[PDB]
């Protein structure tokens, strides 16, 4: 649930860089699953959602 | 250490099931355990036989494996929680940490008041009408038919509807068939119901 | 409805949506026509009525 | 230690102690919208259950003539279909929408902390209740709370004044108080029952009929009571007919929900009491739409996500919704409180304004009420879309059908309703000008809804479907709403409209729209976000007995009322000719099974939190499959997950077997 | 860019209490002419008095 | 008096309504003789059937298991003879006679008892549909969590007796029938052995009466429209109406059934714990709480359908002949439908 997938990829300055792919939701982020472990399940729930403002 | 709250030690402890492998005294709010990952050897086998020409792969012939039961929601710790929301009131600056522990989770906590949520449209029903006796307190009670000539003749007129069937009009009205047999029967003081009129007995006067 | 419930599962024929956005120009024009014929038979007859 | 056990206890009181505050700090004094929306929501149940409750009423009362339930109180039935109306538009489908729905996802869809007033969410969270209340006890509540036996005789002499008024001129005045103490005394200080049965007793000239509770003094002195237990359910006698009246005031009763005008102003025909508070009540609640509406517009043009800003299209559909439906009821809600307090004055101070004597206009009132009313439906109903236009690319994997003409659809909609107010007022006698542009706006207005209509359908083919209780409940959202507006469009017909106004057909038509539709996209909406409400998954058992049950009921309730109004029972009535029997209790068992579909609402919920099992989104983190690698990803990590759920039951070839050489039973062995 | 905003409204919480009570008594009283009772649940009178 | 809690006796004054039906009316039939011999007549016929169609099934399947199933008609009337005339096909019709004359006696019979003691009262309302359907609801409950657990005995009574047959001699009780066995077992391994572990059978039974009874009464009632207004097969309706139920019976009764095949059937997995511990209770809550329905309803109709579902049809069919869900109607502003005969025309 945090990433879908991952690459490594050579950019036009010769260094190999990682670039994950997030999981995403349809316009929803009440159904975004925001999460911190390679879990799918909605484990995390947060009653702030922007904790920092 | 306290072995009663031990499940090994202590046979009075019934283990859940539908909870095995899943510990919620073990999560870390925010969770970062990984409990999953590529699994193999089940149906489809981990070494390599696409051109082994004398091995064909049977998935029917599936070996059964430990049941995975499906996480269980986190459980509150009381003390613990209640400690992190508490903030000293003249003593605290306004403000939000940098750390991300900070956020408040929502974790489950007792399960009862959830029965009373699910009887709730039975309660309050109830309460509205049984309780509150809505609309009056004889809607709901069995029905019983008045006594004879009860409460006053002007409101029962048992006695004149029962000499009106016994007349010459009322039989005459009988076998033209537009009003029904009568229902009851006056017997010494009290009056009686017939079986087929599908109604009760008059409570008695006491 | 049928081919909903008979192909359009999960399990029996999903179809890759790679359409990003929509595109329809006229649709809600040409569609109207059943709803405005619903509405010129009702006004033609409660006129006659009238 | 000597006392173990004392500090056990002292520790178990530090625990309750810091745990109510805990709970004070967390859900009373808190500003969170997520715990605003829950409360809301609960709420929202309570007050749910109350209109059910009310229904329940009305349905018992209607089921054959005669008035089983209200045995002759049509005043008393006609505050209880006041109450139930009102408590369902403005304290539940108001408070689930602009209240929980809104307040739980308005940040969420556009970037905000929280509102822009958590004050005002929380001030409208804590307004409800009084509100609530008042619309929905009325039906007990009456000026005339004695029943028809009390014998109010045996208490009113004593609160009369006017025996003593003789003393309060020589209490100032002593001149002649010698002479007037010098007098005979007849009744001073002293009370008479007139005899209330025939005595025939030549030994006594006086009878004694004093109440037998206010017989002695010397409990009464001390007892800081009103008089009112003497008169109170003292006689056994009853009289058990219809036509024996219950409220000697045949004024106390209510004009409905629509406020009609003279009637519901003027105490003549509408006395004082549930009428004004009514009145009061409406204007309660039209201020805390003020508040509620303020607070989420500005939330909205305030603190929206940088790219949000303008990009209505982007938001999700519900939002969108909620926004339109608070710029509506924004414009209407001034005009309703003008018309209210209008009514107001005109009860109390006598003002005037609806009295055709001196100038009054009473259709003004109809006009102003319906002004408004039209539009509230109209806000009732456009939130209920973008549940289901939310919830189907989200089971289908697929982007919806044309939501840039959904979105104008709703929104055309939205500021056409302005000019169809008069559809409700045909046969008043308005000019046949404004009649005829009335009838063309209102059957104008259905096309819109055919555009949203061929939307949905079309959102659902050509994608990959996810079959969910969410998607099932839009299935009947969809099915309900498309007769719903059918039969919304024949009322249109001027025609028939003459014969179907104020009978069972519009009472049909707009109970399939609101009860149907609404309800099963606040349903959908309640599976969609269950997860994100209770942090827990829902039980799918409960859930398919809820929506096949409510559905059911909604149907079987709503149905034979069309064939009512065909038939041409008249509304608001208790008491009906006895052809209609038949679809009476069609109608009743039709809402009795709502009611047991409701039942199994709650069981669900009670269900899923004795379950308390962590949920997992069906899209993986995949809503979209855009590409043919995404859609390979998600076919492994589906094809993992299925393999890793079936990793604990028998393979295929032991099932069979199994289930082939189960039987065991035989008389003879040995081959 | 707005400023730390405090988490909790306890005086709004009891003013919007206090709407509420006003709303329903005095709609009680001025139509209904009905004042409740606090008596039949001496306990939570009681209570107040306790606190 | 007699002991700590004490039952005061109250006296009340007269209280009457102005309806006086539509309530609860106990009905002259309804009694102790009446309905129990009702019941144990409808489920004695129903059972024999359904033992008799379990046990031709049963001796169909022995015989095709060795011998191919029938080609055309020909095979099939002739594999039909084999059958009747199998030695072993006689024994099992006797034994599952007595079985049924056993079940049908004592749990179809008293179900239909105790459904028709707590609901022949509920009367219907005249020229209309019965509401208020939740009123009925709890006196149903009531009746099948009382009567449950009546066919477990005579169950586990069966299973042993059929399992004793294939042991060796020494190990080999002998039971002469079904009834000699049922006489037995309670002196022989104790009363419990016919009752331990119960909670799958309890269970089945409790979802097959409750929904039956239930939903059959629902239905005949509710649906009662095809044949009043549209002129409908009043006979063909309830004959669907009897099958729409049996088959939710059997599609709400097995589910809980199939636990005994996850428990002990299931192969163990070496060296780890059993999935259910042994308990059907918790096999039956996690059968509750799976997603995936099919899982757990395979085997429907190879195992539980054809042994169940006739025989409930044939009871509801058989009750509703006999008069156990006929309700009393009559008139509301009839001489006795109410007290207030002046609005009645006015
Ligand atoms: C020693 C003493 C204690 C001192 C310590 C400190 C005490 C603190 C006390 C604080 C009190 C706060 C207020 C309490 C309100 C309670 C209301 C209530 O329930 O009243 C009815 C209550 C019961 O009556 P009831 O018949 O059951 O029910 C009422 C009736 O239904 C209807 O009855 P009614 O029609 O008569 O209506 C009256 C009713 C209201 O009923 C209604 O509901 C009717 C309302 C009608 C409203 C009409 C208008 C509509 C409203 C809106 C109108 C404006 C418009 C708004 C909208 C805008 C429009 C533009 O309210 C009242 O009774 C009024 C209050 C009575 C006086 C109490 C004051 C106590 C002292 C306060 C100050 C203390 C500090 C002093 C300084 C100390 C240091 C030196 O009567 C009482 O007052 C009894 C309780 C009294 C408690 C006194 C204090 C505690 C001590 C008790 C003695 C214990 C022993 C002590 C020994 C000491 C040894 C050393
Ligand atoms: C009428 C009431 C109507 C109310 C309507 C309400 C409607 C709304 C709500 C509906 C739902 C209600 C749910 C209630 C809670 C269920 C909890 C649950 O599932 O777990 C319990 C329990 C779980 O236990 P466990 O530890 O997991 O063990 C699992 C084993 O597989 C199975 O456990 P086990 O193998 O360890 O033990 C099985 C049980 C087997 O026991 C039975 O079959 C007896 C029936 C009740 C068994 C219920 C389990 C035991 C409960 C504690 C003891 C109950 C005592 C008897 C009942 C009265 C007290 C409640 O063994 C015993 O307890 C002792 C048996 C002793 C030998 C047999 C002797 C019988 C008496 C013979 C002499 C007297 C009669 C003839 C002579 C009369 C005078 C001339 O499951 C069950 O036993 C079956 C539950 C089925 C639930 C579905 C609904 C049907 C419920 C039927 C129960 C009542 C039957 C009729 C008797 C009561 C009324 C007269
Ligand atoms: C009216 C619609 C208007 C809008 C149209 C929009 C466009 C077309 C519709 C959209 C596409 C829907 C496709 C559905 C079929 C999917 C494939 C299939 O054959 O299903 C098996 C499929 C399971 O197969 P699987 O995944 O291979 O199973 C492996 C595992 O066991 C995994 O299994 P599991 O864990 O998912 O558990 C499955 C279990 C748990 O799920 C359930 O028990 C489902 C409960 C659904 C309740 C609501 C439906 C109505 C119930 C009866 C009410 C009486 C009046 C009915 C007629 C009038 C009202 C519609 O169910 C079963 O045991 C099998 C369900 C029965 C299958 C029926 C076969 C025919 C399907 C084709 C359509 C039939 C239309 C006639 C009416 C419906 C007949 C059933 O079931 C599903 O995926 C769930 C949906 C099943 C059908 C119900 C939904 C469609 C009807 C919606 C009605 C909306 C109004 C509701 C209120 C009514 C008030 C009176
Ligand atoms: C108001 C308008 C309503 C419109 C909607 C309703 C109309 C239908 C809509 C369209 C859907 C149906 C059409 C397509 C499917 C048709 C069925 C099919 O192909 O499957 C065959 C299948 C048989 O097994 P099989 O799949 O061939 O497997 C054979 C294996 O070798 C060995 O099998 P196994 O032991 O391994 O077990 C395999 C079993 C695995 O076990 C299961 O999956 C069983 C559970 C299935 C789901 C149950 C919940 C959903 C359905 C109910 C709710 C929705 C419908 C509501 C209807 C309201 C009333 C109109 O497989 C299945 O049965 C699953 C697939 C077929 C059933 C589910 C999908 C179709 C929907 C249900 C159709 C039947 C409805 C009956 C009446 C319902 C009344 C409420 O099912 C049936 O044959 C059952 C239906 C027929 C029962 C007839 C007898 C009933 C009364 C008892 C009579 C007792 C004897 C006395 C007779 C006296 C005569 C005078
Ligand atoms: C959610 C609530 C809601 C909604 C959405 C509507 C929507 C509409 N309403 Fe209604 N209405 C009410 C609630 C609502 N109404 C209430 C409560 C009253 C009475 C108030 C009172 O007096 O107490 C009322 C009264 C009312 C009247 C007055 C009747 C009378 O007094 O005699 C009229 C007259 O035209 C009307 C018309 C419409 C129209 C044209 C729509 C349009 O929005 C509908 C447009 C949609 C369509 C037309 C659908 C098109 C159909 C399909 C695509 C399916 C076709 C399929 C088949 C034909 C098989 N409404
Ligand atoms: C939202 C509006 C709404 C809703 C949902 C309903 C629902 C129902 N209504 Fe009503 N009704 C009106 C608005 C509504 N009504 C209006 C405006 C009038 C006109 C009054 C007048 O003109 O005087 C009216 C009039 C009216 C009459 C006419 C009485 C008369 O004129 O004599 C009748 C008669 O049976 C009736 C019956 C019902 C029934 C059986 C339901 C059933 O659908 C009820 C079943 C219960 C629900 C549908 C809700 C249950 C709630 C929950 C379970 C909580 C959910 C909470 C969450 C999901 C968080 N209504
Ligand atoms: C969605 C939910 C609501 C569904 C609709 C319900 C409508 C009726 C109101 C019932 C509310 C509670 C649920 C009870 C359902 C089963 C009993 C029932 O429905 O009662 C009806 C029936 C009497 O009705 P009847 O006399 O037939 O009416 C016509 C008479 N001419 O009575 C009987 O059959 C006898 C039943 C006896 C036992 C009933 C127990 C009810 C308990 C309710 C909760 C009480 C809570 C009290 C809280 C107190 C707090 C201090
Ligand atoms: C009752 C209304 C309230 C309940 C909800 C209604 C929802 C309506 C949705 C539309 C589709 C269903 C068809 C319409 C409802 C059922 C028919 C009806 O309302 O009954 C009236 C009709 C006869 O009426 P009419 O011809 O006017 O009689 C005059 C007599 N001189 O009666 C008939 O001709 C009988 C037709 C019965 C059809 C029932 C279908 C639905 C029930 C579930 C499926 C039943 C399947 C088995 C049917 C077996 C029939 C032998
Ligand atoms: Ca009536
Ligand atoms: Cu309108
Ligand atoms: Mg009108």
């Amino acid at each position: 649930q945090m990433f879908v997938a991952r690459q490594v990829v050579t950019n036009s300055k010769g260094e190999k860089v990682e670039v994950l792919w997030n999981a995403q939701c349809y316009e929803d982020i009440a159904q975004l699953n925001v999460g911190f472990a390679p879990v799918l399940e909605s484990v995390d729930y947060h009653w702030e959602i922007f904790l920092w403002a | 250490y306290d072995w009663r709250d031990d499940p090994k030690v202590n046979k009075d402890i019934e283990e859940d099931i539908r909870d095995r492998g899943w510990h919620p005294e073990t999560y870390d709010f925010p969770y970062t355990k990984k409990h999953d990952d590529w699994v193999f050897d089940v149906t489809m086998p981990s070494q390599n036989y696409q051109t082994d020409l004398t091995v064909n792969i049977h998935p029917e012939n599936k070996k059964m494996h430990v049941m995975k039961q499906v996480m269980r929601q986190s459980y509150w710790d009381a003390e613990h929680d209640m400690a992190h929301e508490y903030d000293y009131e003249s003593e605290d600056l306004d403000f939000q940490c940098e750390s991300f522990k900070s956020q408040h989770f929502r974790k489950k906590g007792p399960i009862s008041q959830y029965l009373i949520l699910g009887l709730l449209p039975i309660l309050y029903f109830g309460t509205e009408f049984f309780y509150n006796h809505y609309p009056d307190e004889d809607y709901w009670r069995v029905a019983h038919p008045p006594p004879l000539d009860y409460p006053d003749t002007d409101d029962t007129d048992d006695t004149e509807t029962f000499k009106d069937y016994k007349s010459f009009t009322g039989r005459r009205m009988v076998d033209t068939g537009i009003v029904d047999p009568l229902w009851y029967d006056i017997r010494e003081g009290k009056k009686v119901y017939y079986d087929w009129a599908g109604v009760n007995q008059p409570m008695e006067d006491i | 409805i049928l081919k909903v419930a008979r192909f359009r599962v999960l399990k029996m024929r999903p179809k890759i949506s790679t359409s990003y956005r929509p595109h329809g120009k006229w649709g809600d024009f040409l569609a109207c026509i059943i709803p405005l014929i619903w509405c010129i038979n009702i006004l033609t007859n409660s006129n006659l009525i009238l | 230690n000597y006392f173990y056990y004392l500090d056990r206890i002292k520790k178990l009181f530090t625990y309750l102690n810091d745990l109510r505050k805990h709970i004070l700090k967390k859900y009373v004094y808190t500003i969170n919208h997520k715990r605003i929306a829950i409360n809301y929501l609960y709420f929202s149940m309570v007050t749910g259950l109350s209109g059910a409750a009310l229904a329940t009423m009305i349905r018992l009362e209607l089921a054959h003539p005669g008035s089983p339930f209200f045995k002759g109180d049509s005043l008393r039935y006609l505050q209880v279909v006041t109450a139930h109306g009102l408590i369902m538009v403005f304290f539940v489908v108001v408070p689930i929408l602009f209240g929980g729905f809104a307040n739980f996802l308005i940040p969420y869809h556009v970037g905000s902390k929280d509102v822009a007033y958590p004050r005002l969410n929380s001030i409208g969270f804590w307004i409800q209740p009084c509100g609530y209340i008042l619309l929905a006890k009325i039906g007990f509540l009456r000026p005339q709370f004695w029943r028809y036996y009390d014998k109010t005789s045996f208490s009113f002499p004593f609160l009369e004044k006017m025996k003593y008024n003789q003393y309060k001129e020589y209490k100032n005045d002593y001149l002649f108080y010698l002479d007037f103490l010098k007098k005979e005394i007849t009744d001073d200080h002293s009370f008479f029952w007139k005899a209330r049965k025939v005595i025939k007793l030549p030994q006594y000239s006086v009878f004694s009929f004093v109440p037998l509770k206010l017989m002695m003094w010397k409990t009464m002195i001390n007892y800081p009571e009103s008089f009112w237990y003497a008169a109170s359910r003292v006689v056994q006698s009853r009289r058990k007919k219809v036509f024996v009246t219950k409220c000697s005031a045949r004024t106390l009763t209510t004009a409905g929900w629509t406020f009609i005008t003279p009637f519901s102003s003027n105490i003549k025909y509408t006395a004082v009491g549930s009428q004004d508070i009514l009145i009061l009540s409406v204007v309660f609640a039209g201020i805390s739409t003020t508040i509620s509406f303020t607070n989420l517009l500005i939330t909205r043009r305030t603190l929206a996500m940088p790219g949000l800003r303008h990009r209505r299209v982007l938001m999700p559909f519900v939002t969108i919704s909620i926004f339109l439906t608070l710029r509506m009821l924004a414009t209407i809600t001034p005009v309703l409180g003008a018309a209210v307090i209008m009514m107001a004055f005109d009860r109390h101070w006598q003002t005037t304004f609806f009295e055709y004597a001196y100038g009054g206009d009473p259709i003004l009132s109809q006009h102003l009420f319906w002004f408004f009313g039209h539009p509230e439906v109209y806000v009732l109903i456009i939130p209920t879309f973008g549940f289901i236009n939310m919830i189907v690319p989200h089971n289908n994997t697929r982007r919806v059908a044309s939501k840039h003409h959904m979105i104008w659809a709703i929104y055309v909609m939205a500021y056409m309703g302005y000019l169809v107010w008069g559809h409700h007022m045909y046969l008043v006698g308005l000019d046949h000008r404004s009649r005829t542009m009335y009838s063309t706006i209102t059957i104008m207005i259905s096309m819109p809804a055919t555009i949203k209509v061929v939307n949905w359908t079309l959102s659902l083919v050509n994608g990959a479907l996810k079959i969910d209780l969410p998607f099932l409940f839009s299935m009947s959202f969809l099915l309900l709403f498309l007769v719903a507006g059918f039969t919304g469009m024949w009322l249109s017909h001027v025609s028939l409209n003459v014969s179907m106004h104020d009978t069972f057909y519009v009472v049909a038509h707009f109970h399939i729209m609101l009860s149907g539709a609404a309800m099963t996209g606040i349903f959908s909406g309640i599976y969609y976000y269950f997860n994100a409400l209770f942090g827990v998954k829902y039980s799918r058992m409960f859930g398919y007995m809820h929506l096949i049950y409510y559905s059911g009921g909604q149907w079987v309730a709503f149905v034979p009322l069309f064939y009512l109004g065909f038939s041409g029972m008249p509304r608001r009535i208790h008491d009906y000719p006895v052809v209609f029997m038949g679809w009476h209790s069609m109608s009743t068992t039709g809402h009795f099974i709502t009611l047991v579909g409701i039942i199994f609402f709650f069981l669900m919920m009670f269900d899923s939190h004795i379950e308390r099992r962590a949920s997992t989104s069906t899209t993986l983190g995949l809503p979209r499959w855009y590409k043919r690698i995404s859609y390979y990803i998600f076919k492994i990590r589906y094809l993992q997950h299925t393999k890793s759920k079936m990793n604990g039951i028998p393979g295929s070839t032991v099932r069979l077997m199994l289930i082939n050489r189960h039987f065991v039973e035989y008389e003879v062995y040995e081959k | 860019r707005y400023s730390r905003n405090r988490q909790t409204y306890r005086t709004g919480a009891y003013w919007c209490l206090y709407v509420n009570i006003i709303a329903v008594v005095a709609f009680y009283f001025w139509f209904y002419k009905f004042t409740m009772n606090f008596g039949y649940l001496w306990w939570l009178l009681y209570s107040l008095i306790l606190s | 008096m007699f002991f700590e809690l004490e039952d005061i006796k109250r006296r009340h004054s007269l209280y009457w309504d102005i309806y006086n039906v539509q309530g609860w009316v106990r009905r002259p039939d309804s009694t102790l003789y009446n309905n129990v011999k009702r019941g144990v007549t409808a489920g004695v016929v129903a059972s024999l059937v359904q033992e008799n169609i379990t046990a031709l099934v049963e001796n169909c399947k022995l015989l095709a298991t060795k011998y191919e199933k029938p080609q055309n008609l020909r095979q099939a009337a002739t594999f039909m003879k084999e059958v009747f005339k199998l030695e072993n096909y006689r024994k099992a019709v006797w034994n599952r006679s007595q079985y049924a004359l056993c079940i049908g006696t004592f749990d179809i019979g008293a179900r239909l008892a105790t459904f028709r003691w707590l609901n022949n009262g509920w009367q219907r309302v005249f020229a209309g549909f019965e509401f208020n359907f939740v009123r009925k609801i709890p006196t149903t409950m009531l009746a099948a969590l009382f009567t449950a657990p009546f066919s477990v005995p005579f169950e586990l009574a069966r299973m042993a007796y059929y399992g004793d047959k294939t042991f060796p001699k020494e190990l080999q009780r002998g039971y002469s029938s079904y009834l000699s066995a049922l006489a037995r077992i309670p002196f022989e391994e104790g009363p419990y052995f016919l009752f331990k572990n119960s909670f799958p059978l309890i269970i089945r039974n409790f979802f097959q009466t409750f929904t039956l009874f239930y939903t059959y009464d629902f239905l005949k009632d509710k649906a009662s429209f095809a044949w009043r207004v549209g002129e409908q097969n009043e006979y063909a309706c309830k004959m669907i109406i009897a099958g729409i139920s049996t088959y939710l019976a059997a599609v709400f009764s097995y589910p809980w059934m199939v636990t005994r095949e996850m428990v002990d059937f299931w192969p163990k997995v070496p060296g780890a714990p059993c999935t259910f511990n042994g308990n059907y209770r918790k096999a039956a809550v996690w059968i509750w709480y799976h997603e995936f329905s099919g899982n757990y309803f395979a085997g429907f109709f190879t195992k539980y359908f054809w042994k169940a579902s006739p025989g409930m049809f044939l009871t509801l069919m058989l009750a509703d002949k006999v008069g156990l869900f006929d309700q009393t109607t009559v008139d509301n502003f009839g001489g006795a439908g109410n007290n207030s005969w002046e609005d009645t025309f006015v």
